[PDB]
């Protein structure tokens, strides 16, 4: 198998079981990681779902590939503990993350250098007795947290509201769109799928603002 | 991690050749003297031609078998480089390509050939099997390796015994080693594979459309003997005269009709040394009972 | 002292030995000054990498710390500031177990730090002082010590020890101690016991060892 | 179409190192000329499918040459050849009283390779040396042409084994046989073995007659034991060397 | 034991070939202009190859880099659905490729005039397809078009093709069928000669008829690099008369 770690003795076999509108909520902390520069954590609870991540930034980090005229993103997804999402699930969404972001970094404040991004989805719970679309928005508060830490040039706080499978990213307090993700739902919601996501968004940003300016 | 040598220097032997010298002492067509000691454990040996030195490895252990082939037991060879034997090599590269030209060599010379009945690893079907291992480490290079690994390995083979086993279902009783004695292993063939070295001393063309064969093949490159060889051919063979591989793998073009007369010379070769084995296992063996004459006499 | 060893033994390379002790046949091979990589480079001192290939199996986590902990000692061993943005790469090779891999790696820590010491001379490459290991058991139901226990004997042993000490004026006083790999239990008391023996057995290793080297050596010096 | 060609007008070459002759069998060089010894077997009446062929000298350091002769039709019978895969298909040759039905073409086995006497043909030779005491000190493989005096009865031989007249040399090489046989038959049955008797009687039908009305036995005298000690001998000790040879395919 | 027929007594295989016969043989050039100048299609019975060069040109490290000749790369892309059964895992890396890509290299050191081509790149993409067995002297052959395909610099045609052998009796132009039935070898035949650039025995031989085995495949590999010539020549005839 694996020569470079510890995987126990090939026979064994892990242990299996068998059977025998409403609130989200946040926690929202920074300045903890003395390896980084910009650090943020979450805390997500709702409804049959609790929810523990972390963001994390080294920046602006060396170049030794050429020149660049400006900033160059990286972002990884990484699993925690317990839930196993997939692999190519993963990247799909970094590269989803990294569209919006340019267009919020300054990058050309930043010649020839590097932005690192290590997001650790590090716990959740899913209590309920498209699964990864559930997690988008936060995502983007999270890593928003951490890139203030880090204090980089920022256009927008700009974040995502989510309205049940759908994830809409905006700016300008909702008055553009910055960021479109969409799964199965009904057919013409967009309407009121411009509503739900944008209250959440004008909700979260306004906590995330509270967390900063308040310390 | 590159070799450097004159161009003068490159001229030299390419002249020997020309007078039909070359710097070791031997004939073109003559093998080194190979020394065969082997250590107290079973499956121990050191194997030695001159510069070139060896080591080796058989172990075997319970597992299951593959749903592959889930009548046979299980085995692979490795053979990792360390840059102990020569400062060329990386820490480990099983993805440098003459690591490959060492590899797939000996993975046909043994695996896909068979020399070693898999089937008499099955202890059962399906629930326990061997896990038979065959480490292949170099000491030092002067080249030969690849007919090194191939001779120490088949040497390893006979020389390894396993232990006993009781089956009642799941009660598989592996005896204590000193009371039940380890009991050898079964070898279909004994192959030996060889080096053939390779030297222009013309240009392309000359060995193109020149139509004069005009080539010198050795056996055995030393080291500075292999660092300017133009082909790589190693053929194998058994005592039963059947050819188990060949592997002329590009390089310089060659005459068919060489190939035949080189491998004919093989022949000779080879089997002369596979006696000298096969004594030596028997005279360690004898060794091994008059020092077990030497023993219950003693005790 | 069913111990033993060679010099320059093998040809392409800087520095050999084969270090054989009572049951355990190890060959360590030293190459160096030699041109380092990039990513390896120290401006200042001299660069060391190592490699440890066990008799069995391939290289994993069971020899990475054999290796590592083998990085500390010889650190102090060379005169590191002479071989600046340079590289010595250093590789033991296991040929012989004389204890069980899965459940001891007690003798071959011995065994290759004596081993790694010979082919640096060998290799004649700016060092400090002089040095030894020795392993040291403590037996579970007898509850005594041997130095230099064998395997079965590590089977009722409770505790097991490797020491380095370092060994200067005629390689007499202790200079330092380099590695102390106290393992099993022990409490305050046999500790200082504990050294006490290998306090003098390793004297008494290099006071055989001192003879090794220049009788070995001197034949290949000229007068 | 995998018969030899001649037909019974086949004998081998004298010289065993003519051209043609090398052109006829290269691997020529490891057959020996053993047509220089004096050979008869013990057979029945009713056979002329012979299988045996022995000689046995005395030589001068102490001790008797001892070499039997088992018939080279390997040179023939080849892989890829049909009549093989017959000696496959029928499997053996079977024994009657009525008949004789067997595995082989009638000129093949009971001329051209049986050992009949004085008749050029190739055998398979092993060469034993062994003491008074059935100590064996060497043995030697190999092939041979070889040539006979004759092939007994099973009373004929009896005829020359006690009759204390027929004193020839060959005799005496028959008289140093179960002279040891004994020994072979004492160390086999102390090794931990069994003798039975169970005379399968063999009914002698009456030669004037065409349905059997007589019931007659088999009588085994004391040319049998002669022969068998050294067959079964055959039988492992050079298996002893094929095991030695190959350990893993060997019959 | 199996159930099947390999070679009939009546001198048929399984399609009803001869020993001495050969598959359909089809070369294309030119066949992605908008791709690269070398590109070249194989049809070789089902064995279908798309063949690509690169070069040559500037690296993308000036670490790999001589200022004597060129280099040379071998990617090799085995599908998983190259075969009947779909292979589960990829071969990216795998031992028994790799073999095969040190092997086109020294195979092809020695036609390409390296010296006239120095501090540049040439690559050499395979695509199999489709695999019908016979799979080694099917690559050689597809090579040897794509450097003719952007006309690099060369001494000659190289010929490939694997020939088997059911127990005395050579076949020319097995296929994967009677590959896993019986002993083959590939001969890496160079031009109109008698030299060799690949060979390569996996399975066991006995020694005697490999003189009579290699000597089989020559005239079966004059005629591989017969067919190509022509076929080409056609082509090139086709530039000339209507480009002017």
């Amino acid at each position: 198998q694996d020569r470079r770690r510890l995987l126990g003795p090939a026979a064994a076999k892990p242990m299996a079981f068998s059977n025998t509108e409403s609130e989200q909520e946040l926690s929202l902390h920074t300045g903890f990681i003395e390896n980084c520069n910009g650090s943020a954590l979450v805390e997500a609870r709702s409804l049959g779902h609790q929810t523990s991540l972390i963001s994390a930034v080294y920046g602006p980090r060396s170049i030794r590939g050429s020149f660049t005229s400006q900033g160059t993103i990286s972002i990884q997804l990484k699993n925690g503990l317990l839930e196993k999402y997939n692999t190519n699930e993963l990247k799909e969404v970094s590269s989803f993350l990294m569209g919006i972001f340019n267009s919020v970094v300054n990058l050309s404040r930043y010649p020839k250098s590097g932005i690192d991004i290590f997001v650790y989805l590090t716990y959740d719970k899913d209590l309920t007795n498209s699964q990864i679309s559930s997690l988008i928005p936060h995502c983007i508060t999270s890593i928003t947290l951490a890139l203030a830490d880090a204090g980089i040039e920022l256009v927008d706080m700009a974040g995502a509201g989510e309205a049940n499978g759908t994830v809409v990213s905006f700016i300008k307090n909702g008055e553009e769109i910055v960021g479109f993700w969409k799964d199965d739902g009904d057919d013409e919601d967009l309407l009121e799928c411009l509503d739900r996501c944008k209250e959440q968004y004008n909700r979260y940003r306004d906590l995330m603002i509270s967390c900063l300016m308040n310390q | 991690k590159d070799i450097e040598i004159s161009a003068s220097e490159s001229k030299f032997i390419l002249e020997a050749l020309r007078q039909n010298y070359r710097l070791d002492g031997r004939s073109f067509d003559q093998f080194r003297d190979v020394e065969i000691t082997f250590g107290k454990e079973f499956g121990d040996v050191s194997v030695k031609m001159g510069n070139t030195k060896v080591h080796c490895r058989i172990s075997c252990q319970i597992a299951q078998p593959y749903e592959d082939r889930p009548f046979e037991g299980l085995f692979v060879i490795s053979t990792e480089i360390s840059p102990m034997a020569g400062s060329q090599f990386e820490n480990g590269n099983i993805t440098g390509e003459d690591e490959v030209l060492c590899s797939r060599i000996i993975e046909k010379s043994v695996r896909r050939s068979g020399a070693l009945d898999v089937e008499g690893l099955c202890i059962v079907a399906g629930s326990k099997c061997w896990a038979v291992r065959a480490d292949v480490h170099f000491l030092d290079c002067d080249g030969g390796f690849i007919d090194a690994s191939c001779i120490a390995v088949m040497a390893g083979l006979m020389h390894f015994k396993k232990p006993d086993i009781t089956v009642h279902g799941e009660q598989i009783i592996v005896h204590p080693v000193n009371e039940r004695e380890p009991v050898p292993l079964g070898i279909l063939h004994i192959p030996i594979c060889v080096t053939f070295s390779f030297f222009n001393p013309q240009d392309t063309e000359e060995n193109i459309k020149g139509e004069t064969n005009s080539e010198i093949s050795i056996i055995d490159a030393t080291l500075k003997e292999e660092l300017l060889r133009d082909g790589v051919l190693t053929v194998t063979l058994n005592k039963n005269r059947e050819v188990v591989q060949v592997s002329k793998a590009g390089g310089l073009p060659m005459d068919a009709l060489t190939l035949m007369k080189c491998c004919h010379e093989a022949y000779s070769i080879i089997e002369k040394i596979t006696d000298q084995i096969l004594q030596l296992l028997k005279e360690d063996s004898e060794k091994r009972n008059k020092y077990a004459a030497m023993l219950t006499s003693e005790n | 002292m069913s111990v033993q060893a060679e010099i320059g033994i093998l040809d392409h390379v800087d520095g050999s030995s084969e270090f054989v002790s009572q049951d355990t046949k190890v060959i360590c091979s030293v190459t160096g000054p030699i041109e380092p990589k990039a990513r390896q480079e120290l401006p200042t001192q001299l660069a060391l990498e190592i490699i440890v290939r066990p008799a069995k199996g391939v290289a994993t986590t069971r020899e990475k710390v054999l290796e590592d902990k083998l990085r500390a000692v010889l650190t102090p061993l060379i005169t590191r500031h002479c071989y600046p943005r340079q590289l010595c790469q250093i590789t033991c090779q296991i040929l012989e177990s004389g204890e069980d891999e899965a459940e001891f790696s007690l003798r071959e820590l011995s065994c290759c730090i004596n081993a790694a010491f010979l082919a640096l001379v060998d290799a004649g490459i700016a060092l400090n002082s002089m040095c030894a290991s020795i392993p040291i058991a403590i037996i579970k139901d007898t509850s005594d010590i041997i130095v230099d226990p064998t395997a079965e004997q590590l089977k009722i042993s409770l505790s097991v020890h490797t020491l380095a000490l370092e060994f200067v004026n005629g390689g007499k006083v202790v200079k330092n101690v380099l590695l102390l790999d106290s393992n099993g239990d022990f409490n305050e008391d046999q500790l200082f016991s504990l050294l006490e023996l290998g306090e003098q057995k390793c004297q008494e290793l290099v006071t055989n060892i001192r003879r090794i080297i220049q009788d070995n050596i001197s034949p290949r010096l000229v007068v | 179409e995998c018969l030899p060609a001649e037909g019974h007008d086949w004998k081998a070459p004298t010289k065993l190192d003519d051209p043609e002759a090398v052109s006829k069998d290269p691997l020529l060089t490891k057959r020996k000329d053993l047509r220089d010894k004096l050979i008869c077997s013990i057979d029945p009446p009713g056979c002329v499918d012979i299988n045996d062929a022995l000689h046995a000298k005395k030589l001068p350091n102490g001790n008797w040459e001892v070499g039997v002769h088992i018939a080279d039709v390997t040179h023939f019978v080849k892989p890829g050849t049909a009549l093989d895969a017959e000696g496959a298909a029928r499997g053996t040759s079977v024994y009657l009283v009525d008949k004789r039905i067997d595995m082989l073409p009638m000129l093949l086995g009971t001329d051209l390779c049986s050992l009949k006497p004085y008749v050029d043909r190739f055998a398979f030779s092993v060469i034993w040396e062994l003491d008074d005491s059935a100590n064996i000190v060497n043995v030697n493989f190999m092939k041979s042409v070889i040539r006979s005096r004759e092939a007994f009865s099973y009373e004929q031989a009896q005829l020359r084994i006690d009759d204390k007249t027929q004193n020839d040399e060959l005799t005496m090489g028959m008289r140093a046989l179960l002279k040891l046989s004994v020994k072979l038959k004492q160390k086999r049955l102390e090794a931990g073995a069994l003798n039975l008797a169970s005379p399968e009687v063999k009914v002698h039908m009456d030669s004037e007659t065409s349905d059997p009305n007589e019931v007659e036995i088999k009588k085994l005298l004391a040319t049998n034991s002669l022969v068998e000690e050294f067959m079964l001998l055959a039988n492992i000790s050079v298996a002893r060397k094929i095991y030695d040879a190959f350990p893993q395919t060997a019959m | 034991m199996s159930r099947l027929e390999i070679y009939s007594p009546e001198g048929l295989r399984l399609d009803g070939r001869r020993w001495n016969e050969l598959r359909r043989f089809e070369s294309s050039i030119n066949t992605h202009p908008h791709a690269a100048d070398g590109s070249s299609y194989m049809e070789q019975g089902n064995n279908k190859i798309i063949t690509l060069v690169k070069g040559p040109k500037e690296p993308r490290l000036k670490s790999q880099m001589d200022t004597s000749k060129a280099l040379l790369n071998v990617s090799v892309n085995i599908t998983k659905f190259s075969k009947f059964e779909r292979s589960k895992s990829s071969h990216k890396n795998e031992r028994r490729v790799l073999e095969i890509q040190t092997s086109l290299v020294r195979m092809f050191e020695k036609n390409v005039m390296l010296n006239i081509y120095p501090r540049t790149v040439i690559d050499i993409e395979i695509h199999v397809l489709e695999q019908d067995g016979g799979i080694m002297g099917s690559l050689i052959n597809g090579i040897t078009l794509a450097l003719i395909d952007a006309g690099i610099s060369m001494f000659d045609y190289i010929s490939g093709i694997s020939v088997g052998l059911y127990d005395t009796t050579p076949l020319l132009d097995t296929n994967s069928l009677e590959e896993n039935a019986m002993s083959t070898v590939t001969l890496g035949v160079v031009g109109k000669s008698e030299k060799l650039s690949l060979l390569l025995v996996e399975d066991k031989i006995p020694l005697d008829r490999l003189e009579n085995v290699l000597a089989i495949g020559i005239a079966g590999a004059h005629r591989v690099r017969d067919l190509m010539d022509e076929e080409l020549r056609k082509h090139a005839q086709k530039r000339v008369s209507n480009a002017s």
